[PDB]
Parts: structure tokens; C-alpha cells; sequence
């Protein structure tokens, strides 16, 4: 169940994660390091907050019958770790459980 | 041809033109409705549940009705689903079961899409023998003599509006905001007001809808909401505020005149009644808009940037004019639509 | 500009002026006096009503 | 011809609310207006309110505006589209409305105003 | 700067009443927002609930029956309190801040605003395993 | 009445540049004719108005050719060519269907300096 | 106004069949004809065809019969009764007909004959 992408150190990587939209969204990515509490990056659909660098996007949310998406640029060997979405959607009700975590990892190990 | 030198008494109470008028509109707009398809089939018991929404137990006004409906061919049939507003259902006594508000009475034909409701100019030009005068004095009461008047084979364009609360697109006056009464001093006669700075007003709707072909039988079709993709956002109004402040204030000094210089003018909302009497009614690229304008007559008057928004309620059939047993089922449009008007006066 | 003499050779023009005066230009009254599905029936019932007064 | 029946008499407590239903019947109810009126005793007559039954666009007199509300019915059935029902109910009673109301029609000429009142109701005693 | 942490028994029969505390660092209690987040192993997190200051809190709707919070005003700490714990209750416990903001997609007086809630910093987070 | 307004007032044109003024009519200006009787004045100082040109096309007799005119019905408008010192004064547009007849404001053409 | 949608290029084989089709909107499709006619680069133009909607009356170049085909779809619903869609079936292709592929329609005027062509279409770019 938790898909796995896998890409070529210094490439782009994306991640797709929850039900396709209805209304306008709000979603929220995290950060699970393995043995760890989680570690948020993405707080709206793309602003982010201080300490974590701008080579992560988020899809925006004014767009209807898509799925929210993460794109990372340039992965490294501390951004493999696992991530997880959390949609805020304006019509469906609240989500009290996040999204199917996938876990990225990076080839050349 | 500007006469000169001559005196006609006018009175526009007891004008029959206006008579003839409301007589024509109401046959030829039912002389637009017969080629169009009789929609005696919908009428029938509907399965009906919410909308998918946040529901946050405090509105309705979406319902999702999934109903059985014939074919093409006789013998089968469908099962089918559509979104009607909430004025358009009644709770007939597990999910609910619902009904049209026209199945008690009387089936209704639609609209055809090809038909076009918005108002084109319309000129009256007299017949032979007859003539047309017109006043072009402009402190003209409404009843009186006008010294100054004018012959004229054609009228000017006059395009046809339908609206309850306050008149739009309506000739304004030049010189000032005018006011016109039969009796001032009576009640049931209404007191027509004509600005002389069109105040603006913008209305929308915001849900993207889609439509729908349904086959009802061979040779019909009938168009339904069909989902609601983008969001559900309800249909409102705006004027501006600063514009709309400023013509209360030319309206409350011209009121002054008839009533004494020392009276406090206020305006209230409507006293109640029907929907489409108390509400703000109107069209709007062909659907029907009813916009409630409380937020607009509430003030008081004394001797001495943003924009007001109103609520707007939508109905997809209507019963204009209330006859005994017609209405019309207006069909939904594909898309966000808007439309942009100027008020020419109120009532 | 057209004229203000064009009032008085125009269609009920006289109408304010003397009566001395409009006896000049008294033939545009009478002969812009005849010539000027249910639609059709009402603007041939008036077209005919037209013509039966111009001829009583 | 032109009728107006109400409802009989009726007895009610103070702080209670009445309903009273004017039946018309005769004319094309869609058209011309309903008023209403009271007889208090030794005091004179005092005007209510109309209704112009094509919507039910109302008007009430100002010191009673919170207390009285009216609607109507109008006939939906074309074998039958003359007739057609007012209702007023009058809320928030006192000892001081203890009155005999009316329900009145327009003159039908078409020289008459409005407020000449031809066609009268049969009328409704309320004792509070 | 902030550091939190929590602490409770850890060892856990069924059908038993269960608690956790919540110390501060850099930041008190009433200031800011406070959740709390669970997660079994090899699932996704579970959010259970939120408490404000002045008494604003919510939980789970299927948490709605059993679970019961409070704060600890004057001794700066958060409470906790669960009814039955059954074998569906193994979860590392954390515990978090919250961050709210709005996303107003319309017009604002027709109430076309919905809050939205994000995690800013995390506990460290203490495996509570049900032992039958 | 069928007031008219004129957009702009004032221009002070260098020598030898275009300008354009324009007038809006309330109601049409159509005569039976067919023709729009609306007129362009020009008023040196201290003298008798002149007739720039007639309806829209035609030209009054004994003025030159730096003068050109336009409109289709509702609004109206001039072109000049080229700007003299004679070219100072008032300009009026004039319209010759119904009474009372209306006119513009007025414009004065001015120096650049 | 009136509109000649096309669509989109392609890419062919020798011996292959390409079709074309020409969507027109904007008047009453079922009166005024549709003609073809290619750009060929370095060559000039040619005339293809013409072919009447009301019932599909088609007539082809003398040196492109058994190698061409044309077709059209009414609407048959009556609240749309204005758009409608001509199919061109080209056969036989050889590198020679490397070319661009216009549809248009007559002048819309009294006056004008047959094949002034006054609306044109986007242009297919046909490519073997
Ligand atoms: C009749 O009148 C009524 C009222 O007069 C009209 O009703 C209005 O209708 C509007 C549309 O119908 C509706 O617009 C909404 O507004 C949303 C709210 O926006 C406000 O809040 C923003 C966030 O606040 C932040 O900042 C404040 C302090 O500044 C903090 O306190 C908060 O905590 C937040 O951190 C704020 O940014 C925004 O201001 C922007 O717009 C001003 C307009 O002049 C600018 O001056 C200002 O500089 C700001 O500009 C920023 O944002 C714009 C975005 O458009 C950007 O271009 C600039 O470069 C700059 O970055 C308001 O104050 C707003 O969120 C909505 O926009 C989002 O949703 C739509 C949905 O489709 C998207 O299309 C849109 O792109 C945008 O999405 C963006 O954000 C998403 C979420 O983060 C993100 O996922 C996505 O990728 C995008 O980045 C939308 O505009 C009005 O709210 C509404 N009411 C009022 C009172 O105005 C009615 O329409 C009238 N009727 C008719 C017919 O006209
Ligand atoms: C009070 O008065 C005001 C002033 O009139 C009223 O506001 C009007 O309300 C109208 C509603 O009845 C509204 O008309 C609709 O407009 C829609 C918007 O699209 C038009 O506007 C854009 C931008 O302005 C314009 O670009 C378009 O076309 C222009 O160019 C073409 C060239 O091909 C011209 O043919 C066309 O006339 C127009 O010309 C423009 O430029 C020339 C210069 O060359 C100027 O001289 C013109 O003045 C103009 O500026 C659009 O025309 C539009 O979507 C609507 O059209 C749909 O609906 C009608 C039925 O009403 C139907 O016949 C159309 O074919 C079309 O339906 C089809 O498309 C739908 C969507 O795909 C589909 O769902 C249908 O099934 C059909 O397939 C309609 O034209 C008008 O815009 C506004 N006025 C303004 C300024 O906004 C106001 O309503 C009045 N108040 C009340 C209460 O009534
Ligand atoms: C008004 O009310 C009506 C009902 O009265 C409602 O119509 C119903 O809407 C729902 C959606 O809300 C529809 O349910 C979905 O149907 C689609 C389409 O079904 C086709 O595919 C299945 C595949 O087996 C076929 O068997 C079938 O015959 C159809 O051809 C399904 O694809 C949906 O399944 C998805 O959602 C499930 C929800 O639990 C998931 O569990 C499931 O895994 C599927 O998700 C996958 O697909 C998604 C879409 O690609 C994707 O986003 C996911 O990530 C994942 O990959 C679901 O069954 C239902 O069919 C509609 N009924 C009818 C009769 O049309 C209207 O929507 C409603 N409208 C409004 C505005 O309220
Ligand atoms: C729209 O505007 C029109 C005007 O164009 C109004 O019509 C007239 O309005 C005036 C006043 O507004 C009315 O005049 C009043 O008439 C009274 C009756 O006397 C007249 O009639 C008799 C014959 O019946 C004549 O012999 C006599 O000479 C008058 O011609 C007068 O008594 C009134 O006098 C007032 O002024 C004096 C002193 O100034 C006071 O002492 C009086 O008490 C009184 O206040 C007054 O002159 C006139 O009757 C109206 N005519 C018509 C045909 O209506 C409309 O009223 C107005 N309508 C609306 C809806 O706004
Ligand atoms: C989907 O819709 C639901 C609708 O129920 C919505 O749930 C509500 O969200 C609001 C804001 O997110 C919650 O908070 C309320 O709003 C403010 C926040 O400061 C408080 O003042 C409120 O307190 C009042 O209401 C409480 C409950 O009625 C009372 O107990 C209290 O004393 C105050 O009267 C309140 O905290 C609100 O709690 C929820 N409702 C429920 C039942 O949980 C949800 O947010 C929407 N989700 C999305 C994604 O759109
Ligand atoms: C309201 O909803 C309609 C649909 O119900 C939206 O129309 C859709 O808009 C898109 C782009 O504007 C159209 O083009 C599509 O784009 C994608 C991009 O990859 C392309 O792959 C598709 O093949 C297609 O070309 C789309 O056709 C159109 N939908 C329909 C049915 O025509 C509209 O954008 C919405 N508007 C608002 C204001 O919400
Ligand atoms: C004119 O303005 C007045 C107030 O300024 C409006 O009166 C208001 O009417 C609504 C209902 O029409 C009342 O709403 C309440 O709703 C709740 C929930 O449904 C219900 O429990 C109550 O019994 C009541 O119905 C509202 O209280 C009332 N306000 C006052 C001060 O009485 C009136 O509706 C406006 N007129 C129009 C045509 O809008
Ligand atoms: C008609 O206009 C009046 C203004 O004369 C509107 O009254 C305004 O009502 C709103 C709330 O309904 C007031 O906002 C808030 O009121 C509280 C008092 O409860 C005040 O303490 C807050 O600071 C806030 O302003 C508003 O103040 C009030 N206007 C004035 C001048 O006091 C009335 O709502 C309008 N009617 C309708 C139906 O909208
Ligand atoms: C409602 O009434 C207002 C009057 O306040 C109308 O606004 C004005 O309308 C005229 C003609 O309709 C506009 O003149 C235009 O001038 C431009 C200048 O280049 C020209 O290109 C146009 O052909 C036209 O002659 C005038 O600008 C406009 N004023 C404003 C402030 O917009 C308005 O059109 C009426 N209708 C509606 C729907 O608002
Ligand atoms: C559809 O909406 C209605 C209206 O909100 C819901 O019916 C009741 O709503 C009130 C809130 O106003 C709740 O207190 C009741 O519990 C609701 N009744 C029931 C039986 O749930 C209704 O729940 C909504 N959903 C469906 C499927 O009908
Ligand atoms: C036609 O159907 C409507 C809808 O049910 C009826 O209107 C309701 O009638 C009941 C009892 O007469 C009232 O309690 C409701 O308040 C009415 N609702 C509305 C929206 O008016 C109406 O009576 C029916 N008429 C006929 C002649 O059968
Ligand atoms: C009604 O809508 C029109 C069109 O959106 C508004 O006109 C524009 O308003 C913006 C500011 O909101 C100006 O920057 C534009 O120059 C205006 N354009 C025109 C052609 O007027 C209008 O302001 C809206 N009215 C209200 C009261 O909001
Ligand atoms: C009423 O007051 C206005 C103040 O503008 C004044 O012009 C007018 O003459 C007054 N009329 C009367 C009857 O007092």
C-alpha cells in the first residue's frame, strides 16, 4: 500500500496522495523520519515555512478534479524519508485521519 | 415635429397604452411557449438526499433527486439524477421522497434554449388616421398640462424588463430625481420614483454547473444540473455603497417637498406577502434571479470604496403574471454567468 | 440644419399656428391620412378601419 | 353578485392571537383589493391594512405594525377561479381590542378610488 | 524554541482508563493551540483532538463518546483521559501545537470561510502498547 | 432636449500637429433626409462664428482643406491637419433636426510653450 | 459570426486513408455548400469537391475520383439546429500529396455566386 517512487539522485520526484478534489483545498504535507515524530514542510497548498528551503512545490488549490501533488527538486539522502498528505477540502467534511503515506527512496544508495 | 404654442393635458394614470401594452407582452409570451416541449412526464416521485456538502445542520438550497424516467422506447426505462433547488421540491408523506411544487397543479412547459429572454427595443408606431404626441417638458408631474409637446409617428426604444422592486435599464430623467404619485396623499397607490445617475448594480452566480440532455421520449429532450464542479457558493448582489447613499440623499430631498420640510424620511424592508413581491426579482442570461434588499432600505433622515452585498435566491420554474395553470421550467446554464446593470428607478 | 420651415410643411405642424395660416399647408394632413397570425389580423383590422373612415 | 362571509364569533384570552378568514366569492379574487377595519366601541372606526391578493403585497397602519399579520389564498383549480380566501391574524390581544372587525372590497366602478368601500363583510365579533 | 514531551504508563491492560501529561519549554499553555496524534505501526497518523484556551475543544466523531481533556492551568500542563482501551489502542503517543488559518474562497459574510489546522513542531512521542 | 457635451475643453496644439475633439449626441440625429444635420462652428475672437464644415462630409465654401470630420450617428468627432494661428478661437458642434437646436460647450485651441 | 473548425494535423503512411473533419457553426448548416480545396507547397491550389448538406449531393475533381470521399452529419436536435460537420475521406496517399487541406464555405451575399469563399477554414497540415 505505501507506493514507492524511485529517481536518480539530484532529480525531480512526485508524490500523489488522497482522493481527487471537489472543492477548493487546503493541504498540508509532512515529514516522517523513520523512528521519529513527523516533520511539517508544505503548511498551505505551497507556502512553506522558515528552515525548509524552497526546492519543494506544492500543487495549488483552485484547481477541481485533480490530486494534490508534491514535487521535490534536487533529492538527497536526507529527504529520503517517508511523507504524508492532510486535505482541508471546502466541500467534503473534516479529515480526521491523513493520507496513505508514501515512502520515497532514492536510487545509489 | 416640434409643435409650438399649443397645450395638451396629459395623464399617464389613465393612459390605456400601458393597458395595451401589458395585454401583448402576456399573449406573445405565450404565443413563445407552444412550439416548446410539455414536461407532463417529470412529474413524477423523486428519491431525494443532500447535496455533497460540509452540512453544518444550517442550509439546504441544492438537492440531488435520482427519479425513474422513461426512454426513447415506450417500454424501458432509466434510472436517472438531477440537482433542483430547494423551492422547487415539497416533502410528500430511510432517504426522503419528494415531488415537484407544480405536480399539484398544473404540468408546465420549458423554455426552449434557443429562445432568448432578454429584452430587445420595442417601438410604437401609430396606425394610420391616429398620431402619437409625446411631452418633452421636463418638470412634467406625470398629470397635467405639458406646454411644450411633440408629435411623432414611432416611439423611442423601449426594452422590455421584468422586474419587482426596483426598475432597471429604465429611461432616466435629466434634469433631477423626479417622483410621481396619482394621489400623493393615498395609500394603495404606489409612488414611481426616476433617478438621474444610474446607480449600478452586479450580480452573479457563482456555481459552475453543467447541463444535461435527458430524453424524456422521442424528439424531447430535457435539461438537468448535472454536477456542480468548482464549488457551492450562493448567488448575491452589489451596488456601491457610497453611490447608493448619495442618491437616497437625492431622493429624501425631493420627498421633502410634498410632505413638509421637517419630517423624518426612513425606508424600511418589505412588509411581506408572496416571494417574488418582498424579494428583489430579475432575469439574468436567461435564469431568475431573487435577491433579498433589506441591506439597501434600511435608514432614517433628519432635517440635517466598499459595496453592499445581498443574498440571492435562485428558482428554477416561476409562475410570472399568475395565471391558473402555467408556469414554465427555466433550464439551467452551462457555466458562471454574470450581468451588469443600471437601476434606473424603484417603486 | 433643416429648417423651421420645414415644422410647417411637416405633418400637423399648423396645429399651434393661426387659422389663416394653415390652410397653406393643409394637404399633409390629408394625405398622410390613408397611406402612413393573430398580429396580422389586428393590423389588418386597423388598416381596414382606416380606410372605412377615410372613405365615410 | 358579490359576497363576503367570515368566520363566527370568538372568545379568546389576553396575550392570545386570532384568525379570521374573509371568504370571497363572486368576482375574480386576483384583482381587486381586501381592506380591513374595526368597530371599537365608543371610540370610532380605525382603519387596518390591505392586501392585493395577485402577489399578497400588504400594508399595515403604523401603530400596529408587530402585531398583525395577513395572507391569502387564491383558487388554483380553473373550473372555480373566482373565489379566493383572506386571512388576518391578529396577535399580541389586550381587553382594549375587544372590537367587531371587518373585511371590506373596493368599489367596482371605474370612476371610484380605492378607499370607497362597497362590498362589506358580515362581521366578526372579538371580545378579549 | 520549544521542547515538549509527555508521560504515562506504557503498559496497559484492556478495558482500563488511561492519561498523559504534556511539560512546556520555551512557550506556556495558554498562549498557543494544542492537539494530539497517534499512529500505529506501519499506518498513518491519527489526529485525535484539539483544545484551545477558553474551553474550545473537539474531538474524533467516532473518539466523540469516550475521550475527555482538560488543561493543567496553574501547573502548566496538558491533561488527558480515555474509557476501554481495547486492542485497537497500540499507538506511539505524541503530542503537538497547532497553527490556524483561514482559506476564504468567497464572500466573507456569507460565512464561505473554513479553519485550518497544521501541526508547526512535534512532541518526541512515547509508545503506549495495550497488554492483554 | 438633446444637450450635447464636448470632450475635451481645452487643447493648446503645437503648430503642426492633429487634434481631435469629439461631441455625443443623447438621442440620433437623423432627419428624414437621411443625412445627420449636425455643424461644426469655429468663433475667432471678437467676430462672427464661422461654418468649419456641414453635415459630416461636405465643406463649407471658402474654407481650406485642414479640417476633416467623422461620426456614424451617435457620436461625432473632428480631425485637424495642421494648426495655424488663425486655427485659435472657439469651437462649437451644432445640431439642425429637432428644437430647441442644441450646441457644445465650446473649445479654444491654445499655444504650446 | 460563423465559424470552420478543423481538425488537428497528422501524420500519415504511403497507402493509408486520412479523414478530416470540417465542424461548421454559425449558420444554417442545411442550405449553403461546403467546398475542399488543397494547398499544395510549390504547386499552387486545387479544387477537391464541393457537397450540398441539405442532402449530401457531392461532385469531385475529374482527377481525384476513386481516391476521394465526402460525407456530412446534420443535427438533428432542434434547440442546436444551426451547427452540423463535413467528413472528407482522402485515399490513396503518395508522397505527392504532402500538402495543407482547407474547408470554406460560400459568400454569405445575393450577389455573389458559388465559389467566392468568403470563410475559410484553419488549415489541416497533412503530412505523408
Ligand atoms: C461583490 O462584493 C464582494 C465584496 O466586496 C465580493 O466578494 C469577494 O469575492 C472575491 C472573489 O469572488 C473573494 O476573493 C477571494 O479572496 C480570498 C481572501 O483573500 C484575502 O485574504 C488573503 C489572505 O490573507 C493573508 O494576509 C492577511 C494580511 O494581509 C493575514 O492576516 C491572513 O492571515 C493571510 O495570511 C489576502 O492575500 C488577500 O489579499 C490579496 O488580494 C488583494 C486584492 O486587492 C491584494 O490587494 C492583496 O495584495 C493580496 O494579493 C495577494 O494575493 C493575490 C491573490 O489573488 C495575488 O494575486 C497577489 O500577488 C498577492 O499575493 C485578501 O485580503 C482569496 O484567498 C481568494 O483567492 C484564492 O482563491 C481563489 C479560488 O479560485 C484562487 O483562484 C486564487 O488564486 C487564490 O488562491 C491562492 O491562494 C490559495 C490559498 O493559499 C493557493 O492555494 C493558490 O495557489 C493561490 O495562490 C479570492 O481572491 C473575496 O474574499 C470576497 N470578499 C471580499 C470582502 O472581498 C464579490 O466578488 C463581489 N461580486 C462581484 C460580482 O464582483
Ligand atoms: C441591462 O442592459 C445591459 C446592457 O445590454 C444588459 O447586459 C447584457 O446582458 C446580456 C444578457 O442577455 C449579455 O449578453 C450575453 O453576453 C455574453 C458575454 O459574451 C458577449 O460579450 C463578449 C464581451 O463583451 C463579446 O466578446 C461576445 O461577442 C462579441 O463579438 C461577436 C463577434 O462574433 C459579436 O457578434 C457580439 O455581438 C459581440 O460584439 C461585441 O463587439 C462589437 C464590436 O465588434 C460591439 O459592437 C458589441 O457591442 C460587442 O461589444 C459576446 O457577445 C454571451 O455569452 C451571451 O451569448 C450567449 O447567450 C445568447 C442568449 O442570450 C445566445 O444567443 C448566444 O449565442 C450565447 O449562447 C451560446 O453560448 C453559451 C455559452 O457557450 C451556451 O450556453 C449557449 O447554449 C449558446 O451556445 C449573451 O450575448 C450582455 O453581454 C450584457 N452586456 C454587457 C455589457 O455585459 C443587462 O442584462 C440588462 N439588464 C437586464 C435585467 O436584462
Ligand atoms: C448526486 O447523487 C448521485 C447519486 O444519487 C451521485 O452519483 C454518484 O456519485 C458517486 C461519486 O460521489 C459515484 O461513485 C463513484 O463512481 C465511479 C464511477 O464508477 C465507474 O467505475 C466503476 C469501477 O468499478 C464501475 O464498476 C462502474 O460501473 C462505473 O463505470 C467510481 O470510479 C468510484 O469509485 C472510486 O471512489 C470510491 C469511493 O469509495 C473508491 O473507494 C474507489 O477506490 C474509486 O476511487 C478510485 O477512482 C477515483 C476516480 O478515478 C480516484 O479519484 C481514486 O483515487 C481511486 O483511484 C465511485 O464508485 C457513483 O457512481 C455516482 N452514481 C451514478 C449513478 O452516477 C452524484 O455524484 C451526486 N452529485 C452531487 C453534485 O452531489
Ligand atoms: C402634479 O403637478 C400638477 C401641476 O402641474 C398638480 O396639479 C395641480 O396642483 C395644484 C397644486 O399643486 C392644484 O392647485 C390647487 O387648486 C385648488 C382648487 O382651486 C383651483 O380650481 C378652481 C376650480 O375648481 C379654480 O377656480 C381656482 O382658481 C384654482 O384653479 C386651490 O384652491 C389651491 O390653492 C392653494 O393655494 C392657496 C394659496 O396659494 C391656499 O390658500 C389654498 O389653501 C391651497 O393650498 C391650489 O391652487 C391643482 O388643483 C392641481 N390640478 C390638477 C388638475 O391636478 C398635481 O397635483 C401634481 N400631482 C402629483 C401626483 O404630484
Ligand atoms: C465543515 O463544516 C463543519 C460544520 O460543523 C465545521 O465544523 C466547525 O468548524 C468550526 C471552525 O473550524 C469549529 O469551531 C467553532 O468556531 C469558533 C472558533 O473560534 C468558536 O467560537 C466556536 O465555538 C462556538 O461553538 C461551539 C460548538 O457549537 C460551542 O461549544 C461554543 O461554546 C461556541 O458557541 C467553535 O469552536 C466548530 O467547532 C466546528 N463544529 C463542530 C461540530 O466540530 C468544519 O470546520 C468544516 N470543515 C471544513 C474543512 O470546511
Ligand atoms: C466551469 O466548468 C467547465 C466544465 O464544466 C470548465 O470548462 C473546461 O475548461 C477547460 C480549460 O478551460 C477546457 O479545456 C480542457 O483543458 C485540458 C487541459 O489539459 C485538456 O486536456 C482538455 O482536452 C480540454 O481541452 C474543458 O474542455 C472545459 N470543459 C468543457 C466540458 O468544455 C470551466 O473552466 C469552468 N469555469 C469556471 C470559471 O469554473
Ligand atoms: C425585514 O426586516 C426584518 C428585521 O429587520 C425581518 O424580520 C426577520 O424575519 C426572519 C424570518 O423571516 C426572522 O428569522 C428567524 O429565524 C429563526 C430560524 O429560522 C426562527 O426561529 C425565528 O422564529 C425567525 O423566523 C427574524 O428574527 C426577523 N427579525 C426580526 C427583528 O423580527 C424581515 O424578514 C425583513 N423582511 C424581508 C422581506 O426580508
Ligand atoms: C440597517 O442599518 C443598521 C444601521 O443603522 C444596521 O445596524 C447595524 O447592525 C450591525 C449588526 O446587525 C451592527 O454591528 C455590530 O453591532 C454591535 C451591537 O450589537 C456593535 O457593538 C458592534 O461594534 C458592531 O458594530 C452595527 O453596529 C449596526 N449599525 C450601527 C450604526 O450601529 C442594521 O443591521 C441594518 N439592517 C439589516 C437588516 O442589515
Ligand atoms: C448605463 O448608463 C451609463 C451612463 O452612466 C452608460 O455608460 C456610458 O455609456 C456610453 C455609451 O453606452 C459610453 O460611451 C462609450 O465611449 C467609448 C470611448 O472610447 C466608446 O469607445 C464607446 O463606443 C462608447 O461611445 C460611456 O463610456 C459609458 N460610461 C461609463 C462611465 O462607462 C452605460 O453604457 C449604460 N449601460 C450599462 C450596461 O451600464
Ligand atoms: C440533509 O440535510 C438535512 C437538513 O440539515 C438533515 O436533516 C436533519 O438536519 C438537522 C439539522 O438541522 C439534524 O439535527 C437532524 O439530525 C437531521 N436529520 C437526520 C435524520 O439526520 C439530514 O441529516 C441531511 N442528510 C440526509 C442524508 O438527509
Ligand atoms: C397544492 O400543493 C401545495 C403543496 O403541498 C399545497 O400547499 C400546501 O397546503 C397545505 C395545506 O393546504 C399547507 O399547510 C402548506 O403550507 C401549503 N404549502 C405551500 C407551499 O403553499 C396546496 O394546498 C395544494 N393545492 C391544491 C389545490 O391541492
Ligand atoms: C461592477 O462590475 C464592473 C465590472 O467588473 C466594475 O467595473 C470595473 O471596476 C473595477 C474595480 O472593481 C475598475 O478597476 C474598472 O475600471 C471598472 N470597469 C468598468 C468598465 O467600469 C464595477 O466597479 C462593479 N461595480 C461595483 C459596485 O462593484
Ligand atoms: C422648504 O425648504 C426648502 C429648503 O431648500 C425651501 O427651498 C422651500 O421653500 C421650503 N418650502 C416650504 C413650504 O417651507
Amino acid at each position: 500500500a505505501p507506493t514507492f517512487v524511485s529517481v536518480a539522485p539530484g532529480q525531480t520526484a512526485r508524490i500523489t496522495c488522497g482522493e481527487e478534489s471537489l472543492g477548493s483545498r487546503s493541504v498540508i504535507w509532512y515529514q516522517q523520519r523513520p523512528g521519529q515524530a513527523p516533520s511539517l514542510i508544505i503548511y498551505n497548498n505551497n507556502d512553506r515555512p522558515s528552515g525548509i528551503p524552497d526546492r519543494f512545490s506544492g500543487s495549488p488549490g483552485s484547481t477541481f478534479g485533480t490530486t494534490a501533488t508534491l514535487t521535490i527538486t534536487s533529492v538527497e539522502a536526507g529527504d529520503e524519508a517517508d511523507y504524508y498528505c492532510h486535505i482541508w477540502d471546502s466541500r467534503r467534511p473534516t479529515n480526521w485521519v491523513f493520507g496513505e503515506g508514501t515512502t520515497l527512496i532514492v536510487l545509489s544508495q | 415635429i416640434h409643435l409650438e404654442n399649443v397645450t395638451e393635458e396629459f395623464n399617464m394614470w389613465k393612459n390605456n397604452m400601458v393597458e395595451q401594452m401589458h395585454t401583448d407582452i402576456i399573449s406573445l409570451w405565450d404565443q413563445s411557449l407552444k412550439p416548446c416541449v410539455k414536461l407532463t412526464p417529470l412529474c413524477v416521485t423523486l428519491q431525494c438526499t443532500n447535496v455533497t456538502n460540509n452540512i453544518t445542520d444550517m442550509r439546504g438550497e441544492l438537492k440531488n433527486c435520482s427519479f425513474n424516467m422513461t426512454t426513447e422506447l415506450r417500454d424501458k426505462k432509466q434510472k436517472v439524477y438531477s440537482l433542483f433547488y430547494r423551492l422547487d421540491v415539497v416533502q410528500i408523506n430511510s432517504n426522503k421522497e419528494y415531488r415537484l411544487i407544480n405536480c399539484n397543479t398544473s404540468a408546465c412547459t420549458q423554455a426552449c434554449p434557443k429562445v432568448s429572454f432578454e429584452p430587445i427595443p420595442i417601438h410604437y408606431c401609430a396606425p394610420a388616421g391616429f398620431a402619437i404626441l409625446k411631452c418633452k417638458d421636463k418638470k412634467f408631474n406625470g398629470t397635467g398640462p405639458c406646454p411644450s409637446v411633440s408629435t411623432v409617428q414611432c416611439t423611442h426604444g423601449i426594452k422590455p424588463v421584468v422586474s419587482t422592486q426596483l426598475l432597471l435599464n429604465g429611461s432616466l430623467a435629466e434634469e433631477e430625481v423626479m417622483i410621481r404619485s396619482e394621489n400623493i396623499t393615498n395609500n394603495a397607490k404606489n409612488i414611481l420614483v426616476q433617478f438621474n445617475t444610474p446607480v449600478q448594480i452586479n450580480c452573479t452566480r457563482p456555481n459552475n454547473n453543467t447541463r444535461k440532455s435527458i430524453r424524456i421520449g422521442p424528439g424531447q429532450a430535457f435539461y438537468a444540473t448535472g454536477d456542480i464542479i468548482g464549488d457551492i457558493r450562493q448567488a448575491h448582489c452589489n451596488v456601491s455603497k457610497a453611490t447608493w447613499n448619495e442618491t437616497l440623499g437625492k431622493v429624501v430631498k425631493q420627498l421633502r417637498k410634498h410632505f413638509g420640510n421637517n419630517t423624518i424620511i426612513r425606508f424600511a424592508n418589505s412588509s411581506g406577502g408572496d416571494l417574488e413581491v418582498t424579494t428583489h426579482s430579475f432575469n439574468c442570461g436567461g435564469e431568475f434571479f431573487y435577491c433579498n434588499t433589506s441591506g439597501l432600505f434600511n435608514s432614517t433622515w433628519i432635517s440635517n470604496n466598499d459595496s453592499i452585498t445581498l443574498p440571492c435566491r435562485i428558482k428554477q420554474i416561476i409562475n410570472m403574471w399568475q395565471r391558473i395553470g402555467q408556469c414554465m421550467y427555466a433550464p439551467p446554464i452551462q457555466g458562471v454567468i454574470r450581468c451588469v446593470s443600471n437601476i434606473t428607478g424603484l417603486i | 440644419a433643416v429648417g423651421i420651415g420645414a415644422v410647417f410643411l411637416g405633418f400637423l405642424g399648423a396645429a399651434g399656428s393661426t387659422m389663416g395660416a394653415a390652410s397653406m399647408t393643409l394637404t399633409v394632413q390629408a394625405r398622410n391620412l390613408l397611406s402612413g397570425t393573430v398580429w396580422g389580423i389586428k393590423q389588418l383590422q386597423a388598416r381596414v378601419l382606416a380606410v372605412e373612415r377615410y372613405l365615410r | 353578485q358579490v359576497q363576503l362571509v367570515q368566520s363566527g364569533a370568538v372568545i379568546k384570552t389576553p396575550g392570545s392571537s386570532v384568525k379570521i378568514s374573509c371568504r370571497a366569492s363572486g368576482y375574480n379574487f386576483r384583482d381587486y383589493s381586501i381592506h380591513w377595519v374595526r368597530l371599537i366601541p365608543d371610540k370610532g372606526f380605525e382603519w387596518i391594512g390591505w392586501i392585493k391578493p395577485l402577489w399578497g403585497a400588504v400594508s399595515y397602519a403604523r401603530q400596529l405594525q408587530g402585531r398583525v399579520s395577513m395572507t391569502r389564498q387564491l383558487s388554483q383549480d380553473p373550473d372555480d377561479p373566482d373565489w379566493g380566501v383572506a386571512y388576518m391574524e391578529f396577535s399580541g390581544l389586550t381587553p382594549a381590542d375587544t372590537a367587531e372587525y371587518f373585511c371590506v372590497r373596493r368599489g367596482s366602478c371605474d370612476y371610484c378610488g380605492d378607499f370607497p368601500w362597497q362590498y362589506w363583510g358580515q362581521g366578526t365579533v372579538v371580545v378579549v | 524554541q520549544v521542547h515538549l514531551q509527555e508521560s504515562g504508563p506504557g503498559l496497559v491492560k484492556p478495558s482500563e482508563t488511561l492519561s498523559l501529561t504534556c511539560n512546556v519549554s520555551g512557550t506556556l499553555v495558554r498562549d498557543n493551540y494544542w492537539s494530539w496524534i497517534r499512529q500505529p505501526l506501519g499506518k498513518q497518523p491519527e489526529w485525535i483532538g484539539y483544545v484551545h484556551d477558553s474551553g474550545d475543544t473537539n474531538y474524533n466523531p467516532s473518539l466523540k463518546s469516550r475521550v475527555h481533556l482538560s488543561l493543567d492551568k496553574s501547573k502548566n500542563l496538558v491533561s488527558l483521559r480515555l474509557t476501554g482501551v481495547t486492542a485497537a489502542d497500540s499507538a506511539i503517543y505524541y503530542c503537538a501545537t497547532t497553527k490556524h488559518g483561514r482559506r476564504i474562497y468567497g464572500v466573507v459574510a456569507f460565512k464561505e470561510w473554513f479553519t485550518y489546522f497544521y501541526m508547526d513542531v512535534w512532541g518526541k512521542g512515547t509508545s503506549v502498547t495495550v497488554s492483554s | 432636449d438633446v444637450l450635447m457635451t464636448q470632450t475635451p475643453l481645452s487643447l493648446p496644439v503645437s503648430l503642426g500637429d492633429q487634434a481631435s475633439i469629439s461631441c455625443k449626441s443623447s438621442q440620433s440625429i437623423v432627419y428624414k433626409d437621411g443625412n445627420s444635420y449636425l455643424e461644426w462652428y469655429l468663433q475667432k475672437v471678437g467676430q462672427s462664428p464661422k461654418l468649419l464644415i456641414y453635415r459630416v462630409s461636405n465643406r463649407f465654401s471658402g474654407v481650406p482643406d485642414r479640417f476633416s470630420g467623422s461620426g456614424s450617428g451617435t457620436d461625432f468627432t473632428l480631425k485637424i491637419s495642421r494648426v495655424e494661428a488663425e486655427d485659435l478661437g472657439v469651437y462649437y458642434c451644432f445640431q439642425g433636426t429637432h428644437l430647441p437646436y442644441t450646441f457644445g460647450g465650446g473649445t479654444k485651441l491654445e499655444m504650446k510653450r
